[PDB]
């Protein structure tokens, strides 16, 4: 067949990573162990852990654009209100 | 060798969905791609069986969709599964386009896989827009007029292209009858671009959330990510079943149930929720020619993103400020589609300019400078 | 894409300046542990992308021992990540074990490749 | 003032995931359509046969469709002749062409209500609050144009549709009191049936699909975990090889 | 003794410039051929 280019992945046998030595793996057949073994204590304690870490990365970025839209919505409500047409004519 | 590897036809299936080596630590954000493949089959199959009952004439276009809903056996299942699957198609695609930008999937050596995605992104917008005018609703007539009359801003040539695209002087019978024949063609082009999309994915493979090499720990695609993809398939078909049987018309707009009228305009011409944000970018510029350039650039700005990112780490996982401004840009787009829902009134015009400015500056100023200090904080913090 | 020698000449100057090394280094050290890679057992230089000919050259000059250990921290992080948990507190990376073991190899490879591109465009008088 | 007053959420009997239409209200709503809003509005997308087994019996519907007339194929010499309606024909509107509708109603075009429920924002709440939302006089400050009536719920305020719902203008076949609020609750039910004649079957096929899919979704999690059990608890150890080699 | 470069030399851009104008001229000739019969482009045809 025709030759091909140079990539960053191989296949089973020549995957292309570094040579490894001195690392051992153990596993057990799933017919011999019980799944669902720790679903509780993971739905409570594990989820709370992850939440407490990544929640100020989403809240403050959502805490800025909520007060920015609200002070524009409650400002647009006064500009088109009967008490805020005089400010409307100076911005229209 | 085994027959699944020796046969000419079964060896392609073997190397793509069976023996393909996957990273052992990709999370549920990597299931989004197979959901788009599932949804592409849904649109086509539910479209061929629904194309057996649709007339593309301007006289019979609207009336035939009612005949599908009232006379065809399970004809309402066909049209709600096809109208809601179009809206579910874009939500999974945004979560596929956003996971790529977070974990730095656009970076080399996967730039071609990134550019083919943008081509796929455009063709799907056109395919959804073209199929939207097929119903010939009141919103589809005026969504057709506004979008097609947009190319009248190209100097000295625009007036002929618009007349060539309409097939005449406005949106009439020659327009709808050629919009439907195109709508049947483009999905076969997307299906061909997905084949080219998976061809560029196979040279280097998928990425992992850690952003590091994944060649050290691989597991086969079959029996691990075939059964993990089955978890999200059943959850996708359950949320879709709720929007089809319990609330079919929530995502759409009620004005599309009026026959299209060329004399009376609706109270508010608004696009669907997925094209809503770019509608604000178009309307922010107080000029006609400059709006088109600004509107289309927002799609094309994604193309320079492999060059602006000056970081030696892929992703936002181990970066405090690069992960920080991402969610503002996420939300700014969420805010960007909010003004487009509101009329052109004080002070939504002023919001419309600053918000679209911060949208464009993320790619061109913040991502390059924060990514720069981050290289320095990483350097002196360890030294 | 912003090279590494470019951002290192920024470093050694800030380190030597007493005013700068007192103002920002006490702010940089909180940026590292807030990033939180230490808890999965990752040295910083294991985070840099390696799919370019510059890093592939330095990864070959790396000694066997530092390449075998590097293989284990990446495997441990991949295994720990798929379980949605973290490593035990007594195995995390401390402040002193996170040393620049991949720094000199990256630097000696760019200055020999900067020389190549500056010699391909010599305009002899 | 120009968006139109927001209408509240009422206690419709068919809201909720398991409720069907009250088929006694579809039978009564059809009666107040034929005598109240049949004069100025059309129903062009409703065949006669769909009423059998839903609101009326088969002999009842084969007689209602025979009071009207349809144009038949020409006779032996091409002259046109008329035929009585059958169960395969549709409900005829009151006006032959769009011009004749605008003549009787002061230029306003009265819409076709076979899809009105899914075509006016406000769903079932907007049709009900329309016909009962008329004040006795317009609010202080506004002088309406001649021939137009005020109604706050209508976006923009001024509307061209009058009041048609009074008390005891219709007599029912089951003794129900004929109040303005009673009928307005019924037509919206009959009109929602016209826009969605698949209403009941859709909501019971949904219950079958959700129960099947929700247990398939749960069974898949057990099977996913059973097959992933060998990799979830896999344990690695590292012992540095000697540097002799 | 060093020329301005970005993986593309300044010396090699001036050597290709006379040919780039010739290729540009060859492209306009191909435009009039393929866009003949256009009434708007017939204003200068
Ligand atoms: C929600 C949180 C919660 O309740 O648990 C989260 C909790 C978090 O565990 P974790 O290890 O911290 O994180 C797991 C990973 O996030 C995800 O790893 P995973 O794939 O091992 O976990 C599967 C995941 C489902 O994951 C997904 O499908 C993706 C997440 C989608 C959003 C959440 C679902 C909506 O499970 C759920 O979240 C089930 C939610 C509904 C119950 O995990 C569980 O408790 C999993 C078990 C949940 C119940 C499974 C029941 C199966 C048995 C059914 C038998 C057949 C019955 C019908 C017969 C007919
Ligand atoms: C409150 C949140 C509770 C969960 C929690 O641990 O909070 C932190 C947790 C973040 O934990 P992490 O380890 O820091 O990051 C999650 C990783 O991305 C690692 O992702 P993952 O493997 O945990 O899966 C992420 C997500 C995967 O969810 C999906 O990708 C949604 C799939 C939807 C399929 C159908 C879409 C149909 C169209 C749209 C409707 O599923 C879950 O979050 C399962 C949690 C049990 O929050 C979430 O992930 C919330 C996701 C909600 C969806
Ligand atoms: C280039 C192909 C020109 C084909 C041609 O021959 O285009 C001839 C036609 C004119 O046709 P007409 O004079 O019959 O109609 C003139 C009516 N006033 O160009 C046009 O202006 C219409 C199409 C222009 C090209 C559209 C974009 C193509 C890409
Ligand atoms: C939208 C999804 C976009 C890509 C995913 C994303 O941005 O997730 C970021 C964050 C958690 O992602 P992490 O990679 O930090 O999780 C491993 C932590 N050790 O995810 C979150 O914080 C939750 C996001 C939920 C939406
Ligand atoms: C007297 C004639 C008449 C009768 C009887 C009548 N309508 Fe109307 N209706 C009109 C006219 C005229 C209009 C058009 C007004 C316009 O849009 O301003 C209209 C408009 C409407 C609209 C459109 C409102 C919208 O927001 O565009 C609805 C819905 C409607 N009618 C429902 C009904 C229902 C329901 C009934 C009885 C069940 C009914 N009408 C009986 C004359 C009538
Ligand atoms: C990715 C592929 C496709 C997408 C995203 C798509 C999207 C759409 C959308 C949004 C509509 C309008 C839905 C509505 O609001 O009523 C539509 C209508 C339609 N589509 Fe498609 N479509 C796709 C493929 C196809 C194919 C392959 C066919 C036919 C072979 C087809 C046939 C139709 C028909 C006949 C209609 C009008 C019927 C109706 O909606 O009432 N579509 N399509
Ligand atoms: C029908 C449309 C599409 C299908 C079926 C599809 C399918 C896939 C699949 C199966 C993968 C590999 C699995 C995965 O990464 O989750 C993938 C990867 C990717 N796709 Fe798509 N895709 C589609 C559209 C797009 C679009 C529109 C974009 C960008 C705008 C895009 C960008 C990418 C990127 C960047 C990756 C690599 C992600 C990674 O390796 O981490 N794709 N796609
Ligand atoms: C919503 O805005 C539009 C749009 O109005 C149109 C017409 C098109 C183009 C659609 C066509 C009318 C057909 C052309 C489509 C192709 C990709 C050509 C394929 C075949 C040759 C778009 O791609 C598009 O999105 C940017
Ligand atoms: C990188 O990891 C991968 C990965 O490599 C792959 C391949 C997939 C799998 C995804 C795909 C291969 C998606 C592929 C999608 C397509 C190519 C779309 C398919 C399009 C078509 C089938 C074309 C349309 C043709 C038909 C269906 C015709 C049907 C015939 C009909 C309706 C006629 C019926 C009439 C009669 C007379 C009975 C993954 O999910 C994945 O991550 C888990
Ligand atoms: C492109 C659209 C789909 C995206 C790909 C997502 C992958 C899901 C495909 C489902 C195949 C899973 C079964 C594999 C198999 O044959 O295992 C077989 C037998 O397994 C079974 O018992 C089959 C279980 C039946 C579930 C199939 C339901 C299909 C749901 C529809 C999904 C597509 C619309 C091999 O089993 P093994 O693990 O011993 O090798
Ligand atoms: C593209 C993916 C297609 C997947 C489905 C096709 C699998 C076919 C496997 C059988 C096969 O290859 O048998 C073929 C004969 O097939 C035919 O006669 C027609 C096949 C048409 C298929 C149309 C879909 C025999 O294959 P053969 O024995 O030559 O083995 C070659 C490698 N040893």
């Amino acid at each position: 067949g025709p030759p091909s280019g140079k990539t960053y992945m191989g296949w089973w046998g020549h995957m292309g990573g570094p040579k490894q030595k001195g690392i051992t793996s153990y596993a057990v057949s799933p017919y011999a162990q019980k799944p669902l073994q720790g679903i509780f204590h993971n739905a409570v304690f594990n989820s709370f852990r992850r939440f407490k870490s990544q929640f100020l990365y989403v809240l403050i970025p959502a805490g800025i654009y909520w007060y920015w839209w609200k002070n524009g919505n409650e400002y647009n409500e006064f500009l088109y209100s009967k008490a805020g047409r005089e400010e409307l004519e100076r911005v229209n | 060798m085994a027959f699944r590897k020796s046969n000419v036809y079964l060896s392609l299936v073997n190397s793509y969905i069976i023996d393909s080596p996957q990273p052992s630590s990709i999370n549920y954000w990597w299931n989004m791609g197979s959901l788009l493949g599932l949804c592409l089959v849904i649109q086509i199959v539910t479209g061929i069986f629904m194309a057996m009952h649709y007339s593309s004439n301007i006289e019979l276009a609207f009336s035939s969709v009612e005949h599908i809903m009232r006379d065809v056996h399970n004809g309402y299942i066909l049209r709600y599964l096809h109208a809601n699957g179009a809206s579910f198609f874009f939500m999974v695609m945004f979560m596929h386009m956003a996971k790529g930008l977070y974990y730095g999937s656009y970076r080399s050596p996967r730039v071609t896989l990134w550019n083919v995605g943008v081509i796929i992104f455009i063709l799907t917008i056109a395919t959804a827009f073209l199929g939207y005018c097929c119903v010939y609703g009141q919103m589809s007539h005026w969504g057709a007029t506004v979008i097609t009359n947009l190319f009248s801003a190209i100097p000295f040539v625009g007036n002929d292209i618009v007349s060539w695209l309409w097939g005449g002087f406005s949106v009439s019978n020659p327009t709808i009858q050629r919009f439907f024949a195109l709508h049947y063609l483009v999905p076969f082009i997307i299906a061909a671009m997905v084949i080219m999309h998976l061809m560029a994915l196979h040279i280097h493979g998928s990425s992992n959330p850690l952003g590091i090499t994944g060649n050290l720990d691989r597991i086969p695609m079959h029996s691990y990510f075939i059964f993990k993809d089955l978890v999200t398939v059943f959850l996708f078909m359950l949320i879709l079943a709720l929007f089809v049987f319990y609330s079919p018309n929530t995502l759409g707009h009620p004005d599309n149930y009026i026959p299209g009228n060329p004399l009376v305009t609706p109270a508010s011409i608004v696009p669907e929720w997925y094209l809503l944000p770019f509608y604000a970018i178009l309307r922010s510029i107080p000029d006609k020619l400059l709006g088109v350039i600004t509107m289309f650039a927002a799609i094309l700005v994604l193309l320079v993103l492999p060059f602006t990112d000056r970081s030696v780490v892929r992703g936002n996982t181990f970066k405090v400020l690069s992960k920080f401004f991402f969610f503002i840009f996420v939300f700014n787009f969420v805010l960007l589609g909010q003004i487009g829902a509101c009329h052109v009134e004080v002070p939504y015009v002023l919001m419309g300019q600053i918000a679209t400015f911060i949208y464009f500056a993320y790619f061109l100023i913040i991502v390059p400078v924060i990514s720069t200090i981050e290289n320095v904080l990483f350097y002196i913090g360890r030294v | 894409p912003q090279s590494f020698t470019s951002i290192a000449r920024i470093g050694d100057y800030i380190l030597k300046s007493p005013v700068l090394s007192k103002l920002c280094v006490p702010v940089a050290n909180q940026f590292i542990n807030l990033a939180g890679y230490k808890k999965l057992g990752l040295k910083f230089d294991d985070l840099i992308a390696e799919e370019n000919p510059i890093m592939q050259t330095a990864l070959r000059r790396l000694p066997e021992d530092e390449s075998y250990a590097r293989a284990y921290r990446i495997i441990r992080a991949h295994q720990t990540e798929l379980t949605h948990h973290l490593l035990p507190r007594n195995e995390w990376i401390k402040a002193q074990e996170d040393v620049p073991y991949l720094l000199p190899y990256i630097l000696e490879a760019e200055a020999a490749a900067k020389e190549k591109d500056e010699l391909d465009n010599i305009e002899v008088s | 003032a120009e968006h139109g007053l927001h209408a509240p959420a009422y206690a419709w009997s068919h809201n909720g995931p398991f409720e069907t239409f009250d088929h006694a209200s579809i039978r009564r709503g059809y009666q107040v359509y034929r005598e109240v809003c049949a004069a100025c509005h059309s129903l062009d997308r409703v065949a006669w046969r769909t009423l059998v087994g839903v609101s009326h019996t088969n002999e009842e519907v084969r007689n209602m469709a025979e009071e009207f007339e349809y144009d038949d194929e020409p006779d032996e010499q091409g002259n046109p002749k008329k035929r009585p309606g059958k169960l395969s024909d549709y409900i005829p509107g009151p006006y032959p062409n769009e011009q004749a509708a605008r003549a009787a109603n002061q230029g306003a075009l009265p819409p076709d209500l076979s899809l009105i429920v899914k075509a006016r924002h406000g769903g079932c709440d907007y049709i009900f609050s329309l016909l009962t939302g008329y004040p006795d006089e317009p609010p202080a400050g506004v002088a309406l144009p001649p021939g137009s009536n005020y109604n706050p719920y209508f976006p923009g305020g001024s509307i061209a549709m009058a009041r048609v719902l009074f008390d005891d203008m219709v007599e029912y076949e089951d003794g129900t009191p004929a109040t303005t609020s009673q009928m307005a609750k019924d037509v919206t039910t009959f009109l929602n049936w016209c826009a969605e004649p698949e209403h009941d079957e859709r909501k019971r096929l949904g219950l079958k699909t959700v129960i099947i899919l929700s247990s398939l979704y749960l069974l898949s999690i057990w099977v996913k975990k059973f097959k992933w059990a060998g990799i979830k608890t896999r344990k690695f150890v590292f012992n540095p090889p000697k540097p002799r080699k | 003794t060093g020329l301005h470069f970005g993986r593309l030399s300044l010396r090699s851009l001036t050597a290709y410039a006379p040919n780039l104008m010739l290729w540009g001229g060859a492209s306009m000739l191909g435009l009039f051929v393929f866009t003949e019969g256009w009434p708007k482009f017939q204003d200068t045809l």
